[PDB]
Formats: C-alpha cells, sequence, structure tokens
C-alpha cells in the first residue's frame, strides 16, 4: 500500500503527461486520511521530486517540516535534503 | 446545479426561501457604455465600388488569415497586426470596414474611442481592459476604431490626443496577443485621413503592418456607388447611371449618396412614387456648386 | 495536529457568541463622524436620547450616563460633529478620522549615514530626537522646539532615509501625506481631508507627518485661482491655519520635501509653518568620502581603495548619486562573479552616474 | 378580483421569462418577478409596458395606457400649439427648409417609402431659438394638427439611476400610439455634448437616457408618423449615434446671412 | 466503501461538528461587507453596504492579529457580529493591469545581444537565480531598470525575455492612456498599481512609452502644468517613500531617455540605464534562423546571403523581411517561397533605414 504508491514513480518512467498527473495525484492523496497515508506522502513525493524535480513538492514539504505530526515532520526534512542534493546548498541554506 | 450558475449569472431567488430557482441570461456594462454589436453587415465591395486595388490587397491582409489560419502559420508569415487606411476623406472608410466583417461572417464592434473619457479612478480603465476580453469571446471580430476618422458617410468626431492615446492602445494589445497567447484572431481597424491624429507607434513596424491605400472615385466608379443605392429605391428603368456618372468630377462615395437623397426631394416635391434619370443630373449640378466655393 | 486545535477554539469562541447575540437581539441593538442610536428606550434632560442626521433628529443636551453606560442601541456612537456628544461611553476620541492614510509605527530604515551628513543629522537630533528623550529640558529654557522642518536638495537623496531612522529610535509613527492624490477636482474634499488629519493628529501626537512636495500642492497663489489653483490654494491656506492655529510641538513633527525652491510662497516660509531649513543639496570632498566609506563597510572588499580617489571624480553630487556609486560598482564585480570591489569598480561606477546626470 | 384591487404600486414590465411569469421592475428601486394572468399572457402581453402592481399580492393587477410618471416635472403636451406663423416674411430659405424635411411624412409616411428614399425621422436644427426658428416648429405642429409634446431635454437631468430612462421610454411609446406627434427636445446638447477627445466628463448618468433614447428613436419611425426636432442654443457637437443616418438625417440651417 | 468508511466516519464526524454549530448560527440571509476599522474597545466598526454600521463581536474563526481593515466578513442581522470571515474579491489586476502571464520569447531566440543580455540580468534575472552575492555584501540589486530601443525592434523583445526567465506577471501599463486630462484620475490610477504589485511580488510593472510626463517645471501654476506635474511627482515619491529588493521591479520604457529628467530617474534604485546597440551579422543570422524555421519555402534560399548584404539592419527589418516575403508568395497563388522575394523585401527596408541623406550621407 506503501509500496504501491512507491511503486507508482518507477510505473511513471518515460511517462510525459504522467509526470504531470503526479501534481493532480498527490492532491488526491490529502484528501485519504489515516496515519499510514499521511507518514507515506513526504517519501512519495520525495521519490518522484529527484527523478523530475518539483517545485510543488518542495513547496509542499517546508510547511510539512513545521508539522505537529511527528513521523510527518521527521520524513520531510529527510526528504528535503534528498531534494536539495547534487549541489551543497542553495535554497537549502 | 452550480454548473447552470456562474460568474455574472442573472438568477431569479427566492425573498422567500432563498433558493436561485432559474437562470435568466448573463448581463455586460462595456456593451451599454457606446460599444456595439452589429451581426452580419449591409455594406458590400459594390457598395462603395471601384476599389480595385484595394481588393486584393485587403482580402490578403484581412479575409484570408480570418477564413483559412493554419495556412498563415504554416506558410511564414504571421498575421498582420493591423491595416490603417489612407486616401481621401469621405470616401468609405467606414463603410469599408463593415463590408469586410460581414465577407467573413464576423462581428463588426464599432468603438467610440473617447467614451471608452471616463472622470473616475480607473472605470474607463476598466473598460479598456474589458475591451480586449469581449472581443476574445466574441472572435473573429473586426474591432473599429471611431473617431479617429474624417468622414462625410457618418460624420467628422474626434479632437485632440483624446483618441490618440487609446489608439496607442490597440496596437499594444495586438503584440499582447501575439505575445503569451501566440493567437490573433481579432484584427484593428484604423482609418485616417489627418495628421493631427498620428502616432510614432504607427510610424513603427511589428506594431503595424499594412497601410493600405482607399481610392479616389472615378468616373467608372460612380457609376458602380450609384448603381448599388438606386437599386434599393424605387428609380426610372431606362436610366444610364454612366451619364450620371460623368457628371460628378471630384465627389466622393459619400457623395453618390448625397445625390440620390437630394434627387429624391425634387421627386417628392412633384408626387412621383419613384425617382428619376433627370432628378439625378439636377442633384450632381447642386454637389458641384458646393465643391467650387469663393 | 492543525485541524484538530483550529475546530477547538471555533467551538470555543462560538458559544460564547452565540449568547452574546441574543442578549443584543434582546436589547434591539471608537471612532465616528456622528452619533446614531436609532431608538433609545432606556438611558433641560435627565435621559439620553442622542440621534444626529439630517432626516429625522433626537437631540438630549447632556451625556455622561456612569450606570447604564449609554452606548449600545443602533451603534455609531460617541462625540458629534454638532457637540451633543455621546460623553464617555465606550471610548469617544476626538471626533475620530473615518478617512485613513499610510501610517507606518517605527519606518526601520537605520542610519545610512552619521558621517558627511554630519550637521545634517544634528539638527534633526535637536529638534526631534532630544525632545521626546526629555521634555523637560525643553521646558526649563522655555523655548518651543521647531514646529516644521524643509528638506531640500533634490528627494530621495537619502533624505527619506534619515528621517526614518530618528523615528525608530524614538519609537514614532511616519504619517504619510502625499500632496499629489489630494488634487480633486470636486468642491472642498482636498480641505476636508487636511481638517480630519491634524484632529486626528492631535490624538497621535509624537509623529512626523510627512507631506511629499510642496511643488506638487501650493504652488502658487499668486494666481487668484484658475480652478487647478483654486481647490490647490484652498487645501493649502487652510493646512497653514492649522499648524499656526497651534499643535503641539516637540510632539507632532510636519517634515515638508521640495526639489525644487521657486514654489515657495511668503505664507510657506514664514515661522509656525517651516523654522528649520535643512541641506541635503551639496556635501564636500571630505563628505562625499565618508558617504562612501559608510555603504562599503557592510561588503566584502579586496584591497586597494582609498574613498579620497573615488570622491575626487565627482565635480558636484546629490547624496542620491553617491549611494548609485557604491551599489553600481558591486554590479561590475557580480557580473564577473565576484564578492569583492576593486577600485577600478569604483572609478567606473562614478564615470557612469554623473554623466547620465548632465544634460 | 376583489384582491387584486386599490391602492396600487406601478411598475414597468421589462419582460417575459417563460409562461406565466414575467420580469417587472418597480419605480421604487425594488424589483419582482411575478406572475401575468393567463387572460393577460395572451393577446394583450407586450413584452415591455406599464402596469399597475399590488404591495402584498406580487402580481400583475392591471396593464396601463403608457404615461407612467417620473419625481421629475412631468412634460407639456400641447393639441395645436399657440405660437402659428407668426414671424414670416423674409424667413424664405428657413421656411422652405422646414416644410420639406417635417410636415410631409406626417400627412403622408407612405409617399416616402413607395419612392424609397428614406423620410427624415429625427431633424438637427441649429442657429438661434426664439427668434424666427421655434415659431416655426410650432407653426408646422399646428398646421399637421399633431399634438405638440414639448419635452424637457435639460430636465434628464435627473440626479437618480436610471427615474430618467423610465421616462423617455414613456414618451417615445405614447407618441406612436398618439401618432401625429412630435417630439420636441429642448437643448438636446444637455444630455450628448459628453466625451469627444476625454473632456466633458461628469456625463455618467446621461449615458443611460442616451442609449435608451437611440433604441426608441431608430427602432420606430420606418415609415415616419412621428417627428423628433432637435434643439440646440446654437450648435453644439452630439455623440456619433446620433448623426448618423437613420436618425438625425436632415440638418437643418437657419441663415447667418 | 467499507475500507474507506472506518477511518472516514470520525473524520467526517469533527468538521461535521464544528460545521453544524456554525450553519445554525450563520443562518442565511446574512449580509456580507467591509471590516472599517479594528478598534480600541475590541469592536470593529464595520461598514455595512445595507447602510447601517456597527461595533462588532468576533467569533475567532481565525484570530483579530490574523484580520485587519478592510477585508470582507460575513455579518449577522442586525448586530453585524463577524460569524465567519469570508476571502476577498475583484482583486484589480483586470482594471488597472493587462496580464501576460508567463509571456514568451527567451534570450537564446535573438542572441548576439548577448553583452546587453547579461546586463539586464544583473538586476532582474540573476538576483533570483542566485541570491546569495546581494544578500552577503548587503547592497540590493537595482529596484527598477530603463530600456530605450524601439518597439518591436528589440526593447520589447527584452522585456518579454526577461520577465518569462524569472516568472514574475507582466503587467503591461500603457504611459499616455494614464495620460487622462482631469484632476483626480492619473496619480490615484498610479498608486492602484503600485498597491497590487507589491501585494502579488514578485510582479513587474512595465510602463511602455512613457514621454508625456516627461517635463519637470520650475514652478507649478492652474490644472494645465500642475496635473502633469501630479503624475510625475507620484511617481518620484513612491520611489523615494518606500524601498524594495524585488517585491516591485519597474522596468520603463521610452524610445530616447533623453526625454526622461535624470532627477526622475533617481541614482540609487534605478542605476541601470541599459541601451539598445543593432543587432550584428551574427545575430541576423539568428534572427533570422528563428523566423525560418515556421516557413515552407525553397531550397535557394540562402540565409547567408541576405545577411551580409544588409548593413548593420535591426531585429525590426528580420522580422518585417519574412514578413513581406511571405506576402510575394501568397500573391502568387503558390506557398514556396524563393530567394528572389526575401532579397526584394531586404532591398526596400534596407533602403528606408539608409536614408538620412545630405547630413548622414554627407
Amino acid at each position: 500500500l506503501a509500496y504501491a504508491v512507491l511503486g507508482i514513480a518507477l510505473i511513471a518512467l518515460g511517462e510525459d503527461i504522467g509526470k504531470e498527473m503526479s501534481l493532480r495525484h498527490f492532491g488526491h492523496l490529502m484528501h485519504y486520511g489515516n496515519e499510514h497515508i499521511r507518514r507515506m506522502v513526504p517519501l512519495a513525493m520525495g521519490i518522484v521530486s529527484v527523478s523530475d524535480p518539483q517545485m510543488k513538492v518542495f513547496d509542499t514539504l517546508t510547511r510539512f517540516s513545521h508539522d505537529a505530526d511527528l513521523e510527518v515532520s521527521m520524513n520531510s526534512i529527510f526528504a528535503m535534503g534528498l531534494c536539495g542534493a547534487g549541489t551543497n546548498n542553495a535554497r537549502l541554506a | 446545479n452550480v454548473k447552470d450558475l456562474k460568474a455574472s449569472q442573472r438568477v431569479c431567488l427566492r425573498s422567500d426561501s432563498y433558493m436561485l430557482h432559474k437562470v435568466l441570461e448573463n448581463k455586460a456594462d462595456p456593451l451599454v457604455s457606446l460599444m456595439m454589436v452589429e451581426k452580419v453587415p449591409d455594406s458590400t465591395y459594390d457598395m462603395v465600388g471601384g476599389l480595385t486595388k484595394q481588393i486584393k490587397e485587403i482580402k490578403e491582409v484581412i479575409e484570408l488569415p480570418v477564413k483559412h489560419p493554419e495556412l498563415f502559420e504554416s506558410l511564414g508569415i504571421a498575421q498582420p497586426k493591423g491595416v490603417i487606411l489612407y486616401g481621401p476623406p469621405g470616401t468609405g472608410k467606414t463603410l469599408l470596414a463593415r463590408a469586410v466583417a460581414h465577407h467573413t461572417d464576423c462581428k463588426f464592434i464599432r468603438v467610440s474611442g473617447a467614451e471608452l473619457v471616463q472622470k473616475y479612478i480607473g472605470e474607463g480603465s476598466r473598460m479598456v481592459r474589458e475591451l480586449f476580453v469581449m472581443a476574445r469571446e466574441h472572435a473573429p471580430s473586426i474591432i473599429f476604431m471611431d473617431e479617429i476618422d474624417s468622414i462625410g458617410s457618418t460624420r467628422v468626431e474626434g479632437s485632440g490626443g483624446g483618441d490618440s492615446e487609446v489608439q496607442r492602445t490597440m496596437l499594444e494589445l495586438l503584440n499582447q496577443l501575439d505575445g503569451f497567447e501566440t493567437s490573433k484572431n481579432i484584427k484593428i481597424i484604423m482609418a485616417t485621413n489627418r495628421l493631427d491624429i498620428l502616432d510614432p507607434a504607427l510610424l513603427r513596424p511589428g506594431r503595424i503592418d499594412r497601410k493600405i491605400e482607399f481610392p479616389p472615385p472615378s468616373v467608372a466608379a460612380r457609376a458602380e456607388i450609384l448603381r448599388i443605392h438606386s437599386r434599393k429605391m424605387n428609380l426610372t428603368r431606362g436610366i444610364n447611371l454612366r451619364k450620371v456618372a460623368e457628371k460628378m468630377n471630384g465627389c466622393s462615395g459619400a457623395d453618390v449618396k448625397g445625390v440620390c437623397t437630394e434627387a429624391g426631394m425634387y421627386a417628392l416635391r412633384e408626387r412621383r412614387i419613384h425617382v428619376t434619370q433627370e432628378d439625378f443630373e439636377l442633384a450632381v449640378g447642386k454637389v458641384m456648386n458646393k465643391n467650387q466655393e469663393t | 495536529l492543525k485541524q484538530t486545535e483550529n475546530d477547538l477554539k471555533d467551538i470555543e469562541a462560538r458559544i460564547k457568541e452565540k449568547a452574546g447575540v441574543k442578549e443584543s437581539d434582546t436589547g434591539l441593538a471608537h471612532p465616528l463622524q456622528v452619533a446614531r442610536c436609532t431608538k433609545i428606550i432606556k438611558g433641560e434632560d435627565a435621559k439620553y436620547v442622542i440621534n444626529l442626521k439630517q432626516i429625522a433628529k433626537f437631540v438630549v443636551g447632556l451625556g455622561e450616563r456612569v450606570s447604564p453606560t449609554d452606548i449600545e442601541e443602533g451603534m455609531r456612537v460617541g462625540v458629534d460633529r454638532s457637540k451633543y456628544n455621546i460623553e464617555l461611553p465606550l471610548p469617544p476620541r476626538i471626533d475620530p478620522s473615518v478617512t485613513m492614510m499610510t501610517v507606518e509605527e517605527k519606518p526601520d530604515v537605520t542610519y545610512s549615514d552619521v558621517g558627511g551628513c554630519k550637521d545634517q543629522i544634528e539638527k534633526l537630533r535637536e529638534v526631534v530626537e532630544l525632545p521626546l528623550l526629555s521634555p523637560e529640558r525643553f521646558a526649563t529654557l522655555g523655548i518651543d522646539p521647531p514646529k516644521g522642518i524643509l528638506l531640500y536638495g533634490p528627494p530621495g537623496t537619502g533624505k527619506t532615509l534619515c528621517a526614518r531612522a530618528v523615528a525608530n529610535r524614538t519609537d514614532a509613527t511616519f504619517i504619510r501625506v502625499i500632496g499629489s492624490e489630494l488634487v480633486q477636482k470636486y468642491v472642498g474634499e482636498g480641505a476636508r481631508m487636511v481638517r480630519e488629519l491634524f484632529e486626528m493628529a492631535r490624538t497621535k501626537k509624537a509623529c512626523i507627518i510627512f507631506f511629499d512636495e510642496i511643488d506638487a500642492v501650493g504652488g502658487a497663489r499668486f494666481d487668484d485661482g484658475a480652478g487647478g489653483d483654486n481647490e490647490v490654494q484652498r487645501t493649502m491656506l487652510e493646512l497653514i491655519t492649522q499648524l499656526d492655529g497651534f499643535d503641539p510641538r516637540g510632539n507632532i513633527k510636519v517634515m515638508f520635501a521640495t526639489n525644487r525652491p521657486n514654489t515657495l510662497d511668503p505664507a510657506l516660509l514664514r515661522p509656525g509653518r517651516i523654522d528649520r531649513k535643512v541641506e541635503f543639496s551639496l556635501p564636500d570632498l571630505e563628505g562625499r568620502a565618508n558617504i562612501f566609506r559608510i555603504h562599503s563597510k557592510s561588503m566584502s572588499v579586496e584591497r586597494g581603495i582609498r574613498w579620497e580617489l573615488i570622491s575626487r571624480l565627482c565635480p558636484n553630487s546629490t547624496g542620491a548619486e553617491l549611494r548609485s556609486v557604491c551599489t553600481e560598482a558591486g554590479m561590475f564585480a557580480i557580473r564577473a562573479r565576484r564578492k569583492v570591489a576593486t577600485e577600478k569598480d569604483f572609478l567606473k561606477a562614478v564615470d557612469k552616474v554623473i554623466s547620465g546626470y548632465k544634460k | 378580483k376583489r384582491i387584486q384591487s386599490v391602492p396600487l404600486v406601478i411598475g414597468q414590465f421589462l419582460e417575459p421569462i417563460d409562461q406565466n411569469t414575467g420580469i417587472v421592475s418597480s419605480t421604487t428601486g425594488m424589483s419582482y418577478v411575478v406572475r401575468i394572468l393567463s387572460t393577460l399572457d395572451r393577446e394583450l402581453l407586450k413584452p415591455s409596458m406599464s402596469v399597475a402592481l399590488h404591495r402584498h399580492s406580487n402580481a400583475l393587477v392591471d396593464i396601463l395606457p403608457p404615461d407612467s410618471d417620473s419625481s421629475i416635472s412631468v412634460m407639456g403636451e400641447n393639441e395645436k400649439p399657440d405660437v402659428t406663423y407668426a414671424d414670416v416674411g423674409g424667413l424664405d430659405m428657413q421656411k422652405q427648409e422646414i416644410r420639406e424635411a417635417v410636415e410631409l411624412p406626417l400627412v403622408q409616411a407612405d409617399l416616402y417609402e413607395q419612392i424609397g428614399i428614406d423620410p427624415p425621422r429625427g431633424v438637427l436644427l441649429y442657429g438661434p431659438p426664439g427668434t424666427g426658428k421655434t415659431m416655426l416648429v410650432k407653426a408646422v405642429a399646428n398646421s399637421t394638427k399633431a399634438a405638440f409634446i414639448r419635452v424637457n431635454g435639460s430636465e434628464f437631468v435627473h440626479k437618480y439611476l436610471g427615474e430618467g430612462p423610465r421616462m423617455v421610454r414613456d414618451v417615445f411609446r405614447l407618441a406612436r400610439e398618439n401618432a401625429p406627434s412630435i417630439i420636441f427636445i429642448d437643448e438636446v446638447d444637455s444630455i450628448a455634448t459628453k466625451r469627444f477627445d476625454a473632456q466633458t466628463g461628469s456625463d455618467r448618468e446621461v449615458q443611460r437616457i442616451l442609449i435608451e433614447l437611440l433604441t426608441q428613436m431608430d427602432g420606430f419611425d420606418q415609415s415616419t408618423n412621428v417627428k423628433v426636432i432637435m434643439a440646440t442654443n446654437r450648435a453644439d457637437t452630439l455623440d456619433p449615434a446620433l448623426l448618423r443616418p437613420g436618425r438625425l438625417d436632415r440638418k437643418i440651417e437657419f441663415p447667418s446671412l | 466503501f467499507v475500507s474507506n468508511s472506518e477511518i472516514l466516519k470520525p473524520f467526517e464526524k469533527k468538521q461535521e461538528e464544528e460545521k453544524k454549530q456554525l450553519e445554525e448560527i450563520r443562518g442565511n440571509p446574512l449580509s456580507i461587507g467591509t471590516l472599517e476599522e479594528i478598534i480600541d474597545d475590541d469592536h470593529a466598526i464595520v461598514t455595512s453596504p445595507t447602510m447601517p454600521d456597527y461595533y462588532v463581536s468576533i467569533l475567532s474563526f481565525v484570530d483579530k492579529e490574523l484580520l485587519e481593515p478592510g477585508c470582507s466578513v460575513l455579518l449577522h442581522h442586525k448586530t453585524m457580529s463577524i460569524v465567519g470571515v469570508l476571502q476577498d474579491d475583484a482583486d484589480p489586476m483586470v482594471s488597472v493591469m493587462k496580464m501576460d502571464k508567463s509571456p514568451t520569447e527567451s534570450y537564446s531566440d535573438i542572441g548576439g545581444l548577448e553583452s546587453q543580455i547579461q546586463e539586464i540580468k544583473e538586476s532582474v534575472e540573476l538576483p533570483l537565480t542566485h541570491p546569495e552575492l546581494y544578500e552577503e555584501m548587503g547592497i540590493k540589486p537595482p529596484k527598477g531598470v530603463i530600456l530605450y530601443g524601439a518597439p518591436g525592434t528589440g526593447k520589447t523583445l527584452l522585456a518579454k525575455a526577461v520577465a518569462n526567465q524569472t516568472s514574475a506577471t507582466f503587467l503591461r501599463i500603457v504611459g499616455s492612456e494614464l495620460i487622462q486630462k482631469y484632476l483626480g484620475d492619473g496619480p490615484r490610477l498610479c498608486r492602484q498599481i503600485f498597491k497590487v504589485a507589491g501585494e502579488n511580488a514578485p510582479s513587474i510593472v512595465f510602463i511602455d512609452e512613457i514621454d508625456a510626463i516627461g517635463t519637470k517645471r520650475y514652478d507649478s501654476n492652474s490644472g494645465g502644468e500642475r496635473e502633469i506635474q501630479r503624475t510625475m511627482l507620484e511617481l518620484l515619491n513612491q520611489l523615494d517613500g518606500f524601498d524594495d529588493r524585488g517585491d516591485v521591479k519597474v522596468i520603463m520604457a521610452t524610445n530616447k531617455i533623453e526625454t526622461l529628467d535624470p532627477a526622475l530617474i533617481r541614482p540609487g534604485r534605478i542605476d541601470r540605464k541599459i541601451l539598445f546597440e543593432n543587432p550584428d551579422l551574427s545575430t541576423k543570422k539568428k534572427i533570422l534562423g528563428i523566423h525560418t524555421s515556421k516557413m515552407n519555402l525553397s531550397e535557394d534560399v540562402n540565409l547567408e546571403t541576405l545577411v551580409t548584404t544588409k548593413d548593420d539592419l535591426s531585429g525590426a527589418d528580420i522580422q518585417a523581411m519574412c514578413t513581406e516575403a511571405g506576402l510575394l508568395a501568397l500573391r502568387e497563388r503558390r506557398m514556396q517561397v524563393t530567394a528572389e522575394d526575401f532579397k526584394q523585401a531586404k532591398e526596400r527596408v534596407m533602403k528606408n533605414k539608409v536614408e538620412e541623406n545630405l547630413e548622414g550621407l554627407y
């Protein structure tokens, strides 16, 4: 289930529209509740956004940093460090 | 349902229950601030006829783009931004605008420049921004700018830089259309015979690309114009329009329309149920008399 | 997390509010420009019935009413622009303005120069800074500190920056009225704004009222009107009246700004309007040097700079021009991709700026 | 019957939306969607007309002859006005000019149409009034034995939203009904000298009154039995819609010479 | 269904409870209104559009430190209590701004103007791309820039290209039309522009062809000199009044810059005054190369040959030539465009530019 959404990144390989569909998609994920879902989304977003960088994904993850759900903040910051990699510093500073 | 409702819908809502029970029609505000639609115009090329040089030119600049857009794009010519008509006054500057609009079957939208001169904060600015929105919905269109033109067909209106400021805005908007949208379906028509209403943006390429010449009538041409005006009404049937036409020299398309109306007062006095050839000769004599003024 | 806590706040707020609405419904029911209690069952005269409107009137001469505490009813309530007056149920503030202007409490721009504007800053210091810090000094002497200051030379010379900086230090409000906007062409409207700015000013006392450009409005009066000097003089003549007519000195400050010195009238020059003339016009060679030195501290730099040399290339400057030399010098470096600034860069920025200023 | 009876408010019908349902604007400022009677729905139903409204019912009580009034002072009707060829002799050019423009369509619409020339529908008169011009206007009305409706054209100038549009509408309607008729617009230059160059602002209220006059003026008078005569203290330019053919087609001069 | 329903039913339940309780109190018809001010007695005075006005209680949907005057709020029947807060309507970038969102063109498509492109960059594109120099150093990137060249020739191209590269709303103001010739219209128009821009930053205030408030006067009198001067002064004061490192960026545009006062440019905010140099030979190849892509033509055309005989001609000339050549093909009833056509268009435009006799060509 966690792995299903992880899998979708790899399925969305070589597919132009689908990369765009992700931005629609992670919208769906916010509607759906559950701790399993709330934990999974920083990771789902993180994987897609280091094989196809998304400004929207960074913009969301800043907010997740300052989250009162503990597990979510944890995963967001590791994820955020994943996006900033490839350089030392940027917006990441 | 919410897809019946929309922004700027007029609805009937119960004063009893506050439930939106039916939908009327959508409303607007620039359309009643001296801007107006005129569907399927009644002008033809025969109306101000003897436009031959212009006809081919005007067909390619305006009509071909509109009729066949894909063709312009692929060929390697972007659609012309504006046309300015320049030639003698009182011809059929306005008439031509309407004629072309009819031919392609597009909406003729007459804009009074000055009216677009409200003395409140932005209300004028607002109408100018909305003029483009409206015409984008209503595409295709000829957007004809009135009050930059001196014509005897309607009337010479406009003074100052109060329709030079407006005339500028129209040209920016064409840049804007090729710009972020990368479309153009809306062509803007200048007409003028005057040097104290021009812009330096008017003189500039990539801002307006065609200057198409408006001929003077001639003896052959006057006959064509005259012929149309006399066969929208009752006339004697042995008529030689050619004969009449030779008698007018110097006389614009607007004058050919005046000849018929002056001829008519003669017909009317003598209690005829048609006009005759006779009336038309006498009418030409009347106009020539005015031109010669001391 | 964030959602549950927002609902918890709504629920709590709401219950208090519902109860409070019903109580407001049972009684059948501060800035304000007329009072309007549209009923008044509760409350010469021995009871209030006060309602100030064209279409009707209810008139009682006597305010106060520590019990019930008056107010309530059809709510705009307090003192009147006719003086019948809601005197003291829920805070009136002397006919208090509902027409706004831009307030900037503590404007933030601290001390752009302190060297090479040395005298001009010091003028501000005596008038504005010290009378807020100690009112008693001024009092003991028996003097009243300059009511108004005129600042000349071109605007945006760092004229603004310095003014703002003393305002921060004292924790005082900038009250900005821009001369150019006032200009209406409808009967009396501008002068009306001026009266309410001063009524409002007296309430808010400890404030620098900034009047942008006297070239704009009040530029002549020798015409005896013209349609466009007639509202404009009306606004202008009204604005002076208010000033000599008294507003407190040593609290309320008015600062004027002007690019050109041909707009001024004898009416404008006089005390109780302008007392100070502070320069922000043309400084010295020693002076230009200090202002250069001051903007480039914050910057990294690589060695070989003498300010004196940079100063030398200016045949005449204004403060605006100086600010342009440091900032422009930095740009030549960034294009080459650099953090440091060099003697070459500073020279290059002088040459560009002065030459453009010409003509 | 009794339920729908006096007292009554006046409204105007704007348009019929569907069957048994119509939109009215009442004159107060409150607009209602109301029912029409089933025996008023067919064969007496006009798309805009003047109505009698009930103040509790919210239903079509009665349909009125169009002459519903305004908070501006009412206009003047003068059947056979008393100025009738006073000043004459030496006005030779201005008398002839009026005569073929103004008199003939009122007596016979039908000859103009048969020739196929447009009848003058509106005429513009320029040059002074009250010095030979007015006298002629009044005289023509009296000789054609049409109602003179003297219509105060600087009196739209009401300072409120639209009473004024409601009144023009009533007057053009009532003229076509009471044909032959002259609507005589005293100083048209009041409600139509505006924006030619972004000067003469402050004329936002007359812009609605102007649109209303054009729709009524051009949309009737197709054969011409009702004349509009425009009057200006000397001359003033007008906004382009009046001046073009189909409206003020004759432009008559009072001689300098 | 059933899988969903177990998470769903309580998640539904907390929102519904808040909602229920709100709607009962909130019950319609409730008038929408505007907060006039927020008061010292903790009341808010409101301006109701139904004509009364009131001193109103607040139900904390969001707090008062999160609410400011002129915001739209929903008001109860008589006492006008703030039952819930509303989002603002009719933001006025649809009335004083012609909007070109994500405008077209780029720096590669006119390239060969490369040295000037770096200049424009350094004030506008580059701070966005690399904040760090600007921050560390402590000096600011020029707020505003002036472009002088000519419409459809190089001025406009640079402006489209840069604005798109920074992904800011290009908001186009007609300078001359501000021009409104009555005492009330312009300075407000100008204020209203600057306001909306700073709110919804980063934003481009593009002022197209300002020529007519390019006068300064020593003394002001009457309405006929003062109007002009009020509009000029309003621009000058807003710049002087505020400072922004890129909440508001300005591009000012004019054909030549000798019709702008140096005391309206204002050094130290506007530090760059950037020129327009003509497309040289390399650039002509490029400008052409882009315009020949869109085309269907004959193979006898030599892009090279036509560039070489062109004497240092404007990018406008290059645009014009393509547009002109398509017409000579369309008239002849064909979609192929031969070399001879390009050459005729080139000969005609080259003559008009290079006409200036007895004072250029002495």
